[PDB]
């Protein structure tokens, strides 16, 4: 019984921490695409100004 | 086999006592070993929780 008590006490916190780390990693992965699009805005703004 | 039959009465009484004693000893060993295992798992899981944090 106490075995399962400790198993819960460990697993629940591990999952709760995993939620936060997964959210932050998901944000970090797509920050690159967000910025590259934001600057491709100006890239295209000038690549059409030449026209 | 008169006498061999007559010895049957107590040839098992000592075996009875030996079985009772070994059963009690194994019971005590098992209970206290389970207690030790429980305590060590609790502390190990607390340490692992801190590591996870």
């Amino acid at each position: 019984i106490e075995m399962a008590k400790a198993q819960r006490d460990y697993e629940l916190k591990k999952a709760a921490y995993d939620i936060e780390v997964n959210t932050r990693r998901a944000q970090a992965d797509l920050a690159y695409q967000l910025q590259v699009a934001k600057t491709k805005q100006q890239i295209e703004e000038q690549r059409v100004q030449v026209q | 086999d008169y006498l061999s039959s007559l010895g049957k009465t107590q040839t098992a009484v000592v075996q009875r006592d030996a079985d009772i004693g070994v059963a009690e000893a194994e019971r005590d060993a098992g209970i206290r070993e389970a207690e030790c295992k429980k305590e060590m798992l609790d502390v190990k899981f607390m340490a692992d929780t801190k590591i996870a944090d």
